[PDB]
């Protein structure tokens, strides 16, 4: 699927 | 087994230009944390092949982005390093086959990674000067 996307929005410190 | 030839490639032949399959495939790689340097060498070779077009490189470009981000987050330093080690040359070559529009998109992803400090600022300068050399002008 191809939903909306902006590379500054996704995880970076989501969990240890 | 969890590993087989071109498993990475056949993955990118199934990914789309968005976080749906991209993040899903990233989490697979983030579970291959043991094998991070192995999958990293397959990643560079995959996109280094011209047997695949700029579209294929663009998928793997987004895939790398979310993989290195998650690795930076938790503790999978092996992945952000294993991709960071090749990123300078690799991304530097993407700029040599991408149209100016995809080069701008790639540049943004690279900037967003730099701002998130995903790679070491040293490795960042490797990627920067490489993409700078790949501006095709000086």
């Amino acid at each position: 699927t191809s939903p909306s996307y902006s590379p500054t929005s996704p995880s970076y410190s989501p969990t240890s | 087994m969890a590993f087989s030839s071109e498993q990475f490639t056949t993955k990118l032949n199934t990914l789309e230009d968005s976080q749906e399959s991209i993040s899903s495939a990233s989490k697979w790689l983030l579970l291959q944390y043991r094998d991070a340097p192995k999958v990293a060498e397959m990643w560079k070779e995959y996109m280094l092949r011209p047997s695949v077009n700029t579209r294929r490189k663009l998928l793997g470009l987004y895939l790398m982005n979310h993989v290195v981000q998650q690795a930076k987050g938790q503790k999978i330093i092996q992945f952000q390093d294993s991709f960071g080690k090749v990123a300078a040359e690799v991304l530097g070559r993407i700029n040599q086959e991408f149209p100016r529009d995809l080069k701008k998109k790639l540049s943004r992803v690279v900037n967003i990674l730099k701002e998130r400090n995903i790679f070491s600022k040293q490795v960042v300068n490797d990627i920067e000067r490489s993409l700078a050399a790949a501006l095709e002008h000086h």
